[PDB]
């Protein structure tokens, strides 16, 4: 139920020489080691307070990693435009994601290593972890060539080895984190919309982690109405679900053996 | 493929006009990245907010969050204006203090 | 009549590029010294194709592409008609290489037959008749995927795999005698062989780019179909704040780009309405209302990727 993910992005700035290259790292959906090219004296900078405890070797070695992955994409965008006759004045983006998802029990759950171009998927690593799957004609050749090169074994080495050991390093080293433990104070509100278009709204606020399940019943299916999980400014998260006379809001969260039971109080 | 943004405007606290809180316009799931977001009070743009650095989701669709620390009242309406490149007209949303 | 010689010229790109060629399909069943640069004499015997009716095109967008698949040499070319057309991939085998006839330029290869052509036959192919398909939410779709195979070089396995939202999953797979499905049980149920996939009651999860992959004896080729899904929205209009306000609610729609204006009757196409926060339903279908204020006979037209439908409520005093 935990994951470490590296997000890399290259953007084509027309009329401006340096294409915008950015990288952000995450444990679960928590951001850390954000990296930018348009910052004063650019290097890897730590956003989180707990990551600041790492050594300088992390910053020099890793910043060399960023340089390699940056000049690489610099050379790669001209390859994209050389395969695709497109107006150079247009702004294009190519994104590269590489992460590993491990369960709390230590067993590796799944690993992802994918690449997309201009919002359209390009090439991805299959669930088999030994075969690639390409999304367009251009990525077909990249997939075959990468097959003959056997990139899947080295990438599998990184995703099964180094990345898992690092993930355990971030979740194990900084143990003070993840202590908000999702303690939502969920209560239901009600108004009367004209012509009886009203809805009952269960509200769960201020929790953390973000994984949570809102439900409603006596409403169990095709009923309710909800929004996407939204982060609050406090570093917490919030959510609400509305239903169109015994109705109950049950919530699955992190807590003592107790979901939730709520009517109009 | 270009993805129209998902806009949710809301506050950190339930809105009862009495003391100070903080409000946030949360935009997620959009592509490309050329996104221009403004916080509007009573029709006029709020001057200086905090434009957070860009963040990427697992779905290639980025997400940004703008916010301010202020005290809400009962005689003012607030809104969020966004003009991505996917929509031809700048969209504006009202914060429902209910 | 029936016997037809096809000539489709495209480019040739192989890295390790910029080299325009011209693929020829010798003779195909059809119902009812210029150009050049490079060209390959391709014949399609021992293997058949379904439609092959892409002739008399109003040229005055067929985009073919070749790529060497690495004695005899091997290639793969994929011809893609743009618009509402087909899409074919195919593998070409060269005759065995001899120590006598050695001709080609450049890149030091073989053979360029005395007619100035390569003169090779296709052995295996994968064709789709549909490229992008759009359905509704509850509907059921069939994404066809045919393939042809010469006697020999027999099948091994066929995998249906999709990619969407960033992540991808295997939908189906087969072997020499039996196969498996994931989630909904979406069978196919059939030298021209068929593996047309049929999906039942579609879901938002089903939206994405579907990929039909084929692994055979020494050859593995594949084709792709696009699947986009949309849901017809429901319409409503209300009034409150009394003085007064109007709420033109829109519910259960996919995708996300919906544009809404207003008109004020006695027209005036009253431009200027405010939206609200965005919400959606369990399945994933979105919903949002754009509030407004009235003054005393109205219309809240809605535009989506689906077609248009207006409605309006009067305003008394």
């Amino acid at each position: 139920s935990h994951s470490l993910r590296y997000f890399v992005t290259a953007v084509s700035r027309p009329g401006f020489g340096e294409p915008r290259y950015m990288e952000v790292g995450y444990v679960d959906n928590t951001e850390f080691v954000r990296f930018d090219s348009d910052a004063e004296n650019p290097r890897y900078e730590p956003r989180a307070r707990w990551i600041e405890q790492e050594g300088p070797e992390y910053w020099e070695r890793e910043t060399r990693r960023a340089k390699g992955n940056e000049q690489c994409f610099r050379v790669d965008l001209r390859t994209a435009l050389r395969y695709y006759n497109q107006s150079a004045g247009g702004s294009h983006t190519l994104q590269w994601m590489a992460g590993c998802d491990v369960e709390s029990d230590g067993r590796l759950l799944r690993g992802y290593w994918q690449f997309a171009y201009d919002g359209c998927d390009y090439i991805a690593l299959n669930e088999d972890l030994k075969t690639w799957t390409a999304a367009d004609m251009a990525a077909q050749i990249t997939r075959r060539k990468w097959e003959q090169a056997g990139a899947a074994e080295r990438d599998r080495a990184y995703l099964e080895g180094e990345c898992v050991e690092w993930l355990r390093r971030y979740l194990k080293n900084g143990n003070a984190t993840l202590l908000r433990t999702d303690p939502p104070k969920a209560h239901v509100t009600h108004h009367r919309r004209p012509e009886g278009d009203v809805t009952l709204r269960c509200w769960a606020l201020g929790f953390y982690p973000a994984d949570i399940t809102l439900t409603w019943q006596l409403e169990l299916t095709q009923e309710m109405e909800l929004v996407e999980t939204r982060p609050a400014g406090d570093g917490t998260f919030q959510k609400w679900a509305s239903v169109v006379q015994k109705y109950t809001c049950h919530v699955e969260h992190e807590g003592l053996p107790e979901p939730l039971t709520l009517r109009w109080g | 493929i270009q993805r129209t943004p998902k806009i949710q405007v809301y506050s950190r606290h339930p809105a009862e006009n009495g003391k100070s809180n903080f409000l946030n316009c949360y935009v997620s799931g959009f592509h490309p990245s050329d996104i221009e977001v403004d916080l509007l009070k009573n029709g006029e743009r709020i001057e200086k907010v905090e434009h957070s650095d860009l963040s990427f989701s697992k779905d290639w669709s980025f997400y940004l969050l703008y916010y301010t620390e202020f005290t809400p009242t009962e005689k003012d309406e607030y809104a969020c204006r966004v003009n991505h490149v996917t929509l031809s007209q700048p969209k504006i949303v009202k914060w429902d203090r209910d | 009549w029936r016997a037809v010689d096809v000539v489709l010229d495209c480019f040739l790109v192989k890295d390790g590029d910029r080299a325009r060629a011209s693929l020829v399909l010798k003779q195909v069943p059809v119902l009812d010294d210029f150009q050049g640069g490079t060209l390959a004499q391709d014949d399609p015997p021992i293997i058949f194709e379904a439609s092959v009716d892409l002739v008399q095109i109003p040229q005055a967008e067929v985009t073919c592409e070749i790529s060497r698949y690495f004695t005899a040499a091997w290639f793969m070319a994929n011809v893609q008609v743009s618009g509402g057309g087909p899409s074919i991939s195919l593998v070409m085998k060269t005759p065995r290489v001899a120590k006598n006839e050695v001709l080609w330029h450049p890149t030091l290869n073989l053979p360029l037959s005395p007619q100035g052509t390569v003169r090779t036959a296709v052995e295996f192919q994968v064709m789709t008749q549909t490229q992008s398909l759009s359905f509704l939410l509850g509907s059921s779709a069939s994404l066809d995927c045919g393939f042809s195979m010469a006697p020999g070089l027999d099948l091994i396995s066929v995998e249906w795999r999709l990619q969407h939202k960033g992540r991808g999953q295997l939908v189906y797979s087969w072997t020499a005698g039996q196969g498996q499905a994931v989630r909904k049980g979406a069978t196919l149920e059939p030298m021209a062989r068929d593996a047309s996939l049929t999906l039942p009651g579609l879901t938002i999860q089903d939206e994405g780019t579907y990929i039909c992959q084929i692994t055979t004896s020494l050859y593995r080729a594949q084709q792709i179909i696009q699947l986009n899904i949309q849901a017809s929205p429901k319409v409503r209009l209300s009034l409150a704040n009394e003085l007064p306000t109007l709420i033109c609610d829109i519910a259960g729609y996919y995708p996300l780009d919906v544009v809404v204006t207003w008109t004020r009757e006695e027209p005036a196409q009253v431009s200027g309405a405010s939206f609200s926060s965005l919400r959606q339903s369990v399945a994933g279908t979105y919903s949002i209302s754009s509030s407004l204020t009235a003054e005393p006979t109205y219309t809240c037209q809605v535009t989506h990727i689906s077609l248009e439908e207006p409605l309006g409520a009067s305003t008394q005093v």
